[PDB]
RNA sequence: GAACAAUAGUAAGCACAAUCAUAGCACAUAAAAACGUUAGGUCAAGGUGUAGCUUAUGGGUUGGAAAGAAAUGGGCUACA
RNA sequence: UUCGCCAGAGUACUACUCGCAACUGCCUAAAACUCAAAGGACUUGGCGGUGCUUCACAUCCACCUAGAGGAGCCUGUUCUA
RNA sequence: UGCCAGCCACCGCGGUCAUACGAUUAACCCAAAUUAAUAGAUCCACGGCGUAAAGAGUGUUUAAGAAAAAAAAUCACAAU
């Protein structure tokens, strides 16, 4: 989650219902925001421009990151055999 | 609330003909007519005694063949002749279909003093055109 | 500057009596009201005295005065037209406020928090 | 339901070959449009409603757009948009913002080169452009759309063309539109005649409640006016018939100018009247000029009169007269 | 209402479309008008493009009409007109220079007059108040008072004549009698009046 | 169980809608109108559950069914 | 930490007691008997001679036209028969 | 049988299709006992008192209790 809450002000439905479905919760958690049920809660700003691309481009690099890393040790273990 | 030959809602599993979908206000627009024959148009004569006729086939091909009847009957009179069309479910052993074929051909055409064909088209289930 | 709410209410922890007693909870709303509609009033009814004067006075002939009945007839298509074309314009223009249906919108955009 | 699809056009084919034989033409030459009058001709259904006749046509047509498949068998969404369940709707609001974006950046940077180069191609009123209905864009998509999403897409195109406009912007926006057919109501002039030596006579049929008309008019005669045979005094005894029938000759100022013979059978009186007046005005219209035909149209010659006796029903008295009504 | 709400009244005036070239936003309307593609109902049979055809003296024509008879109606009020006019060209030989200059022999003028004299300016409305019926002084619209003037022409010539007597007599009397002020009917518009009058204070119940 | 600058709703189905009819459109009219409500109406259309009759509550023949103190509904013809 | 109160509903702010400048009073306060409930808060309906908006298109008021209700007949009810 | 005759500890049953009455058939459960009636045993609050029963119209003291660790008595305004 980049911003933990809609439009409305309450927190984002998904993430009483990421919870209700098992699933693990990355998000950043501003002020304002109710970090309880946010599985890895990173404390920061989510309203201004700056903050939003940074977190943006770091999750973005982190999972190319990880998917190329992926691809070459699948090539080493083609390799291996 | 018009009720006339309708098959009303239930909740929604019951099997429906593509006749049975279809209330009177329907004829001649989607579904057509289960007879044809020549007498109820303008200049013509012993309406009467076809419908009397068409009556009686209906009930005596329930009754001949029961159980296996799958929509109702089809009725062409062309030149003194009717064709007899109907839907059958497959039940019986073609030995039983082809007895009651002849059997009913030969005793329709001596009571009605005319050559009666009859064509089954054989169904594995009762044809569904809605809800199920 | 709003009235003051502290000791008003009735609470357990407050030491003296009760100042006001609210009839429903004294919580802001998410919309607001429909703008009534003006109580109407009869029109011309000047003009019309005036008229009826004048019949009172010339026993009734209307050629007598033709000035009044035409002033009355001209008013009378005044309160008309008055009728037909301020209906829309007081129904959209508010002047510096606006219709309520964009204050209501307005307001559940940033919505008041009863809760949590 | 992709078997099914492919199963069904080799059927067709196969079928439309048979029925090529049967129908004894050649089966490169045949056409959908032989195909159905093949099929009107072999299975004559009256129906009145025509969804319910025989149809042997390309399955594509007959059967509803599929969704394809949303993901490979790993179970990963093809695209991005997936799981907001309509894909294909926000990605057109996602591209077309794009272009929004690209459009002000673009634009921009001629801002501070002192370039305005473009031009507004928002008006092709005289093409008669109109946007997409909402049908049409929820065909578009293969997807149901909501009344505020489409509200929502138009919208945004017209915050779109209300900018400078890119060759790729035009052309994208341009999917969008569709024109509206040709709008003119002008009349279809009669070709005027000459018959036998003689000059100048033009026809016109008019019909009004049960009473129908046709009238022959000569430009080449002097005022009088013949129906059935008769003069048209004794023919309408009532002023109101013989005004009628002076109207359109007194509006084009032509009263003592023609000379016409008339037709008119059944309805009464007035009805006639109104048939030969109608008529008249029709047949007039080879002798004048266009503008004048606009005039006689927009005077309400030229138009039939739809007003017709409505039929009695059961259980009213009059077709709108109901029986009387006892509360207690 | 065999006609959609997308079709416009006609407009029957010959002189409209004659005489256009002298006018700009009247070119710009009527242009508006048939380019608009715009759908015209058909021109009714009563109206004409006749030079001499009063909408006024249709309208009466109208009212007089029972059952389904334009004939006989168009023909009451055509004698009608006649008899007027030969009542005053009956007035204008028995009589001198003088009021030969004063008299009016045109019976549409005659007709027209008479009727803006017998039309009321002001009239009644039942109010409910308090469960009581208060009558109240109420401003009309023009259409509701030339209205009102023909209906009580038409009520008075029809109910009060002695049943010898034909109609276009009695209506040609009630006309030339309204002209000069003196007929029935206007004491009848007088008598609402007063009745207005009388009832002045309760004007004040009327919120419109 | 909604908020569209959207806050928990998706939903097939039946109705409405659309189409069909009234011989071209259009409009109008016709038709259509679910689930239920009124133990609404009809065992005398026919068919039937339950309960009743069987030398009779069944089947036939012949002849009778009147009538206006009064009250009233809807129409027709009028009063010109 | 204390004190005052409360053991179904009625019967009952009652009957009897004691006290009281109260004498149609206040205070204190039962039982026979009757019932299988009595109560508290909510929910969805329905309703409201409750308020605020918006309407009615032959439709309530304002208004238009033709009729019914009075007569003779025609035909149906109710009674009486 | 038909709101009758009757039944029930409590809820309730009987108005013509009664597993609830009365009898029959089957069953269940106790058993030299089995039901009914009456008395016991047991059973109320170490719970409560805004709206359900209940904070006594007010303050002071008496009797009786608590003190269980840290401080305080006191200033615009309509007490009497
Ligand atoms: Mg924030
Ligand atoms: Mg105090
Ligand atoms: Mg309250
Ligand atoms: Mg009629
Ligand atoms: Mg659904
Ligand atoms: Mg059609
Ligand atoms: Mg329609
Ligand atoms: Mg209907
Ligand atoms: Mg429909
Ligand atoms: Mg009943
Ligand atoms: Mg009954
Ligand atoms: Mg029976
Ligand atoms: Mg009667
Ligand atoms: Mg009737
Ligand atoms: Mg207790
Ligand atoms: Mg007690
Ligand atoms: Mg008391
Ligand atoms: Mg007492
Ligand atoms: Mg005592
Ligand atoms: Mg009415
Ligand atoms: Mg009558
Ligand atoms: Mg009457
Ligand atoms: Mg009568
Ligand atoms: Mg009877
Ligand atoms: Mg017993
Ligand atoms: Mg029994
Ligand atoms: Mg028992
Ligand atoms: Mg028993
Ligand atoms: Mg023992
Ligand atoms: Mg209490
Ligand atoms: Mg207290
Ligand atoms: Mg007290």
């Amino acid at each position: 989650f980049l911003h933990t809450l809609n439009n409305v002000f309450e927190p984002h439905v998904a993430v009483r219902d990421a919870a209700k479905m098992n699933i693990p919760t990355v998000g950043i958690v501003d002020t304002n925001c109710n970090p309880a049920l946010i599985t890895y809660p990173v404390p920061g700003n989510d309203d201004s421009p700056p903050a939003v691309r940074l977190f943006c481009r770091l999750f973005q690099v982190a999972i190319s990151r990880a998917k190329e890393k992926r691809r070459q040790v699948e090539a080493l273990y083609r390799l291996q055999g | 609330k018009n009720r006339a030959a309708r098959v009303r809602v239930s909740k929604g599993d019951k099997p429906v003909t593509y006749e049975e979908a279809h209330a009177p206000h329907y004829i001649a627009h989607r579904k057509g007519w289960l007879s044809l024959h020549t007498g109820n148009l303008d200049g013509e004569d012993h309406a009467a005694e076809r419908t009397v006729e068409d009556v009686f086939l209906r009930k005596f091909m329930l009754g001949t063949f029961p159980g296996c009847l799958a929509d109702q009957l089809v009725l062409k009179r062309r030149a003194n002749q009717l064709e007899i069309c109907a839907l059958v479910l497959r039940q019986l052993p073609p030995h039983k279909f082809y007895f009651l074929v002849g059997y009913s051909e030969t005793l329709l055409s001596h009571f009605y003093k005319c050559p009666v064909h009859l064509h089954l088209q054989t169904v594995p289930s009762k044809v569904v055109y809605k809800y199920i | 500057a709003t009235p003051s709410l502290r000791g008003r209410l009735a609470r357990l922890g407050n030491p003296r009596r009760p100042i006001l007693k609210p009839n429903k909870p004294l919580i802001l709303a998410n919309h607001v009201g429909e703008r009534r509609r003006e109580k109407g009033e009869a029109t011309c009814i000047t003009e019309m005295s005036v008229m009826m004067a004048c019949w009172k006075q010339n026993e009734f002939r209307d050629e007598a005065c033709r000035k009044e009945i035409q002033d009355f007839f001209d008013c009378a298509s005044r309160a008309e037209a008055a009728r037909k074309m301020r209906s829309i314009q007081e129904n959209l223009g508010e002047l510096g406020s606006l219709p309520p249906k964009k204050l209501n919108k307005l307001l559940h955009r940033f919505p008041n928090k009863p809760h949590v | 339901t992709v078997d099914f699809i492919k199963k069904q056009i080799e059927e067709f084919n196969i079928g439309k070959r048979h029925l090529a034989n049967m129908m004894g033409e050649d089966p490169e030459t045949f056409t959908q449009e032989d195909i159905d009058r093949a099929i009107a001709y072999l299975f004559p259904s009256g129906l009145f409603e025509k969804r319910a006749r025989p149809i042997m046509k390309h399955p594509e047509e007959i059967f509803p757009k599929q969704r394809a498949i949303q993901w490979g068998e790993d179970g990963r969404p093809f695209h991005f948009l997936f799981y907001t369940g309509k894909q294909s709707y926000y990605s057109l609001m996602h591209d077309t913002y794009g272009k929004l974006l690209d459009v002000e950046k673009h634009h921009n940077q001629l801002r501070a080169k002192d370039l305005l180069a473009e031009k507004t191609k928002i008006l092709k009123d005289p093409i008669g452009s109109r946007w997409l209905i909402k049908e049409e864009l929820e065909e578009m998509l293969v997807e149901k759309l909501s009344d505020q999403d489409y509200a929502q897409f138009i919208r945004l195109l017209e915050r779109l063309s209300a900018l400078p406009c890119g060759a790729t912007e035009e052309d994208f926006v341009n999917r969008f539109r569709r024109s509206i057919p040709i709008q003119s109501k002008k009349q279809l002039i009669e070709p005027l005649q000459y018959d036998e030596q003689g000059m100048a006579f033009s026809r016109g049929e008019g019909k009004r409640k049960t009473a129908k008309a046709e009238v022959v008019v000569y430009g080449q005669g002097s005022g009088r006016i013949d129906v059935n045979g008769v003069d048209y005094l004794l023919y309408f005894p009532v002023t109101q018939d013989r005004e009628q029938l002076m109207f359109p000759l007194h509006f084009l100022d032509r009263l003592g100018k023609h000379d016409m013979t008339c037709a008119v059978s059944g309805g009464g009186r007035s009805a006639q009247a109104g048939a030969v007046r109608l008529a008249m005005a029709r047949a007039l219209c080879s002798f004048v000029t266009e503008d004048e035909v606009e005039w006689m149209r927009q005077a309400g010659l030229l138009t039939a009169d739809p007003r017709v006796r409505e039929r009695k029903k059961p259980g009213q008295e009059g077709a709108r007269r109901k029986f009387t009504w006892k509360k207690r | 209402s065999r006609y959609g709400p997308e079709y416009k009244d006609p407009q029957i005036d010959k002189e409209y479309y004659r005489k256009p070239l002298a006018e700009q936003t009247e070119e710009e309307k009527y242009e508006r008008d048939f380019k608009k593609t715009q759908l015209i109902k058909a021109a009714p049979a009563t109206k004409t493009s006749s030079v001499f055809e009063d909408p006024v003296i249709s309208k009466f024509t109208n009212m007089m009409m029972k059952g389904g008879n334009k004939v006989l109606a168009r023909s009451l009020m055509t004698q009608t007109l006649e008899a007027v006019k030969r009542k005053q060209f009956a007035k204008y030989h028995a009589a001198s220079a003088e009021e030969q200059a004063t008299i009016e022999r045109n019976p549409y003028t005659i007709f027209h007059q008479a009727l803006k004299n017998c039309e009321p300016v002001i009239g009644l409305v039942p109010i409910l108040k308090g469960g009581h019926f208060y009558q109240v002084p109420v401003p009309l619209a023009d259409r509701r008072r030339r209205f009102l003037a023909m209906k009580w022409m038409i009520a008075e010539c029809r109910e009060k004549k002695h049943r010898r007597v034909l109609m276009p007599e009695k209506l040609s009397q009630e006309l030339l009698e309204a002209f000069h002020n003196q007929g029935p009917v206007i004491k009848r518009k007088h008598d609402m009046h007063k009745m207005a009058e009388a009832n002045r204070a309760l004007a004040h119940y009327r919120w419109w």
